[PDB]
C-alpha cells in the first residue's frame, strides 16, 4: 500500500548542486522508513541513505556521507535527498524507497518493500 | 497462515459468541495473542489481547466489560468471549500474534505485528 | 584478587580435562550413564548418577569446530568472535568461574575428549581428524533449578507477583555485577539463560557461548597496550535480536550500507585506528543494556519494543522521540517512578558509560513496598 514517484535529477556540473524529491501516493506516511538507493550501470546496487519513521534517525553510505542528507515531511509526504558537491563518480540511477530492513547478520543485504521509477543523475569531470 | 480462526457467526443483538485462534508449532510460545476487526469503511481496530504467560489481559475501551479474553495452559490457542453483543461490534475479527505485549498493539503499525489470521465474520441483527 | 585474563582461561580448563575413558562419576563410569536428551552445531543432555543422585548437564561439541575454534583463539589470544557460539570461550569462562569464583555459572565438574596443554590437545585432535575419526569435546556441569522461562510457566498454571519479580530481577543484578567482577561479559541474558532453584529463589548464569574478556591490554584487535583498558567488539549480532543494543544495530548498518560482507575479513588488515573507531562498541555498556530489556520483559510480561533499531521499530523510535526516558514514555507513564528511573540507568548511553552496578544494587527501588 504505496506508490513512489522520483522527481528533480538532471545533468549537473562537478561541486553542482541537486535536489531529488519523492511523492508518496497511498497509506500514510508515518508508518514507513524511507530510504534512497543508487544504480550505476557498470556496477552492482548501493544503498545510499535511510531515515527513521519521523526522521529521528538517518544513515549513509560512507561514499556520501557529509555530502548528501536525507529529509523527510510527513504532513506533505515527501523525502528528499539533497545531494552536494557532486562528483562523476555519482552519476547513477537513484531509486526512492520504503520500508527498509536487514538481520544483525553481517551476510545478509538491504531489502526494501517498495521503490519508484527512479531519476538520472549524471555529474561532468 | 500459522494463525487459525473459528467461531465466528451471526447472533442476536444481545445474545452471545466465542472466537477460537489457534497456533500450531511451540513457536508462539512466547509471543502474546489477541484479536482486532475491522468493518467496511473503517481502520482495523484493537480488541483485546493476552500475555505469552496467559497471566495479563487488556481491552479496547468500548468492550472493556463485555468481552473476555483467555489462552490454554498448554496449546497456543485463545479464546475471545463475547456478551451482550451490539450492532457496533459487527465486523471482521483478526486474530494476531506478537512478541510485544502492552499497549504496542496501538501504536505499532499494521504490517509490523509478527503474525495475523485470515480474518472470521461475525455480524448481529 | 585474579581477574579473567586468557592465560588463567586455559590454565583452569587444564586441570579439568581428561580423555572420556578415565572419568567416573561417584563409582559410574563415563561411558555407562543414560544421557537424556535436552541449527545448534553442539548437542546438550542430562542425565542423573547413582552412587548421591546427582543430575549433571552435558554439552557435546564437535572436535571439527573445536580445533577450529581453537587456533583462531589462539591467534588472537583470546579476543576471538563470532556471532555464533564461541565454544573455546565458554570452556575457560567455565573453568575460571568454577576455580576462582563459585557461584556464578553451575558447578563445573569436567571436560572431556570422546571418541600438558591445549595446544597438545589440538596436536592431537588434528592427527585425530586427518584420518576421519570424528568426536567430541564435552563439558560437565551441575544441573542446577530450571531457567525463569520456565519457572514462571510452572508457577502461573495473575502474572507473577511484583514481590517476586523484583527478587529474580534483584539476583540477575548481582550474578551480572559478580561476572563482570570476576573478568567476563554474557551477552546473551534471556530468561533462558537464567536458572532459579527452589531454595530462595537463588540464581545462576547458564550458557557464557556470547561471553568476551571486560578487559584487554591490545588496542582494538592490533596494538599492544602498557596496561588494561575495557574489551570493546566488532561482533553486533549478540544474543537474541530482542536484547541487541542500539550501538550494535548502529555498527550492523555501518557494514551494510558500505557493503561489508564479512568484518573479521575486512578488518584484519585495516591499521589506521581512526576507521576501526567506527566498529567497535563497548562490551560492558552492551551487557548492562541486555539486562535492561530483561527488566523491561519481566516487568511488562513480554517486549514492548521488538528490536532496538529505529529504522526498523517505530515504537523503539517513540521511545528515543523521549530521550529513552520511561517516565516521559507513553508505555511505561503509570509504571513506578523509581523503577522506570532505576532502568534507565541501565538503558541509556550516558548511564551506561557512568552509572556502576554496585550502586544500582543499592537503588531506592529495591527497598520500596510492595
Ligand atoms: N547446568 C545447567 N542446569 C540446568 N539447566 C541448564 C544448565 N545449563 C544449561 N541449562 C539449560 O539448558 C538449555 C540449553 O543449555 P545452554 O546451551 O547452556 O544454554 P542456552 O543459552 O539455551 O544455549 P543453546 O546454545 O541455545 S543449547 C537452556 O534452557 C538452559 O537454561
Amino acid at each position: 500500500q504505496v506508490q513512489l514517484v522520483e522527481s528533480g535529477g538532471g545533468s549537473v556540473q562537478a561541486g553542482g548542486s541537486l535536489r531529488l524529491s519523492c511523492a508518496a501516493s497511498g497509506r500514510t506516511f508515518s508508518s514507513y522508513s524511507m530510504a534512497w538507493f543508487r544504480q550505476a550501470p557498470g556496477k552492482e546496487r548501493e544503498n545510499v541513505a535511510v531515515i527513521s519513521w519521523s526522521g529521528s534517525t538517518s544513515y549513509y553510505a560512507e561514499s556520501v556521507k557529509g555530502r548528501f542528507t536525507i529529509s523527510r515531511d510527513n504532513a506533505k509526504n515527501t523525502v528528499y535527498l539533497q545531494m552536494n558537491s557532486l562528483k562523476p563518480e555519482d552519476t547513477a540511477v537513484y531509486y526512492c524507497a520504503a520500508g527498509p530492513r536487514t538481520t544483525p547478520q553481517a551476510m545478509g543485504a538491504v531489502e526494501y518493500d517498495y521503490w519508484g521509477q527512479g531519476t538520472q543523475v549524471t555529474v561532468s569531470s | 497462515e500459522q494463525l487459525v480462526e473459528s467461531g465466528g457467526g451471526l447472533v442476536q443483538a444481545g445474545g452471545s459468541l466465542t472466537l477460537s485462534c489457534a497456533s500450531s508449532g511451540g513457536t508462539f510460545e512466547t509471543y502474546a495473542m489477541g484479536w482486532f476487526r475491522q468493518a467496511p469503511g473503517k481502520e482495523r481496530e484493537f480488541a483485546a489481547a493476552v500475555s505469552w504467560s496467559g497471566g495479563s489481559a487488556h481491552y479496547a475501551d468500548s468492550v472493556k466489560g463485555r468481552f473476555t479474553i483467555s489462552r490454554d495452559k498448554v496449546k497456543n490457542t485463545v479464546y475471545l468471549q463475547m456478551n451482550s453483543l451490539k450492532p457496533e461490534d459487527t465486523a471482521v475479527y483478526y486474530c494476531a500474534a506478537d512478541r510485544s505485549y502492552g499497549s504496542s498493539w496501538y501504536h505499532y503499525p499494521e504490517d509490523a505485528l509478527d503474525a495475523w489470521g485470515q480474518g472470521t465474520q461475525v455480524t448481529v441483527s | 584478587s585474579y581477574v579473567y585474563n586468557w592465560e588463567l582461561g586455559q590454565k583452569s580448563l587444564i586441570k579439568m580435562l581428561d580423555y572420556a575413558d578415565n572419568f567416573y562419576f561417584n563409582g559410574v563410569k563415563y561411558s555407562d550413564w543414560k544421557l537424556t536428551s535436552m541449527l545448534k552445531d553442539h548437542k546438550t543432555y542430562k542425565s542423573i548418577i547413582n552412587s548421591k543422585k546427582v543430575k549433571l548437564f552435558i554439552k557435546k561439541i564437535p572436535i571439527d569446530i573445536w580445533v577450529e575454534q581453537f587456533n583462531l583463539m589462539k591467534k588472537y589470544e583470546g579476543e576471538y568472535l563470532i556471532d555464533k557460539e564461541n565454544y573455546v570461550m565458554e570452556a575457560v569462562s567455565l573453568a575460571f568461574l568454577n576455580e576462582y569464583y563459585p557461584g556464578i555459572t553451575p558447578k563445573f565438574y569436567k571436560i572431556l575428549y570422546e571418541s600438558q596443554d591445549l595446544n597438545e590437545l589440538n596436536d592431537i585432535l588434528t592427527k585425530k581428524l586427518e584420518n576421519n575419526i570424528n568426536g567430541n569435546i564435552v563439558l560437565i556441569s551441575e544441573f542446577f533449578g530450571e531457567n525463569v522461562f520456565d519457572y514462571i510457566k510452572r508457577k502461573k498454571n495473575s502474572d507473577i507477583s511484583n514481590e517476586d519479580k523484583k527478587k529474580i530481577l534483584y539476583n540477575s543484578l548481582n550474578l551480572l555485577m559478580r561476572l563482570h567482577n570476576a573478568g567476563l561479559t554474557h551477552l546473551d541474558l534471556s530468561p533462558d539463560n537464567m536458572l532459579i532453584s527452589p531454595k530462595n529463589y537463588e540464581m545462576r548464569l547458564c550458557d557464557l557461548s556470547q561471553s568476551t574478556p571486560i578487559y584487554t591490554n591490545k588496542l582494538r584487535h592490533k596494538e599492544k597496550l602498557n596496561s588494561i583498558k575495557p574489551f570493546e567488539s566488532f561482533e553486533p549480532c549478540i544474543g537474541k535480536i530482542e536484547y541487541i543494543p542500539p550501538e550494535c544495530w548502529k555498527i550492523v548498518w555501518k557494514y551494510k550500507m558500505n557493503n561489508i560482507k564479512n568484518p573479521i575479513e575486512y578488518l584484519k588488515n585495516i591499521s589506521n585506528q581512526e576507521e576501526r573507531k567506527k566498529y567497535y562498541y563497548d562490551v560492558s555498556c552492551a551487557d548492562k543494556y541486555m539486562l535492561g530489556i530483561f527488566f523491561i520483559w519481566m516487568w511488562n510480561n513480554g517486549f514492548i519494543w521488538k528490536c532496538s533499531d529505529p529504522i526498523q521499530d517505530k515504537i523503539f523510535e517513540i521511545f528515543m522521540k523521549s530521550n529513552m526516558d520511561l517516565n516521559k514514555f507513553i508505555m511505561t507513564k503509570s509504571w513506578p517512578h523509581e523503577l522506570n528511573n532505576l532502568i534507565n540507568k541501565l538503558l541509556h548511553m550516558e548511564h551506561r558509560k557512568t552509572v556502576k552496578l554496585s550502586d544500582l544494587s543499592r537503588h531506592p527501588w529495591w527497598s520500596s513496598k510492595n
